[PDB]
């Protein structure tokens, strides 16, 4: 017999943060032997 | 696109042994003749 108007509210992702990593700074720093040693794996850091 | 060292270096560290102190004995007021010709023994220190 009486009404009324209510309202609720929602929430849905859509964006995440963008991540970048890099393999000549978190495997091997700064270092030449290192360097070295991780190109014999050939090309595993150009898949990440 | 790419992402040193420097040669400067600072090393620290705290000694284990205490100095020889062979200034003290060879400054001492004390001076043997020739014929007594003290004689000091250093070992395990830093000098
Ligand atoms: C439907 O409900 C609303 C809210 O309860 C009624 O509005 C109230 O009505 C009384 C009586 O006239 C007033 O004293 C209030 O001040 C009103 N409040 C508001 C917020 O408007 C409304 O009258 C009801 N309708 C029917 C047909 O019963």
């Amino acid at each position: 017999t009486n009404f009324t108007i209510a309202g609720h509210e929602e929430f849905i992702q859509t964006s995440s943060p963008k991540v970048t990593i890099d393999c000549s700074a978190f495997v091997c720093s700064n270092y030449a032997a290192c360097h070295d040693l991780l190109s014999e794996y050939g090309t595993f850091c150009d898949n990440i | 696109l790419s992402g040193v060292k420097p040669v400067a270096t600072v090393y620290r560290r705290i000694p284990n042994l205490p100095d020889c102190d062979i200034d003290n004995w060879l400054n001492n007021v004390s001076v043997p003749s020739p014929l007594n010709w003290e004689r000091r023994i250093f070992s395990n220190c830093n000098f």
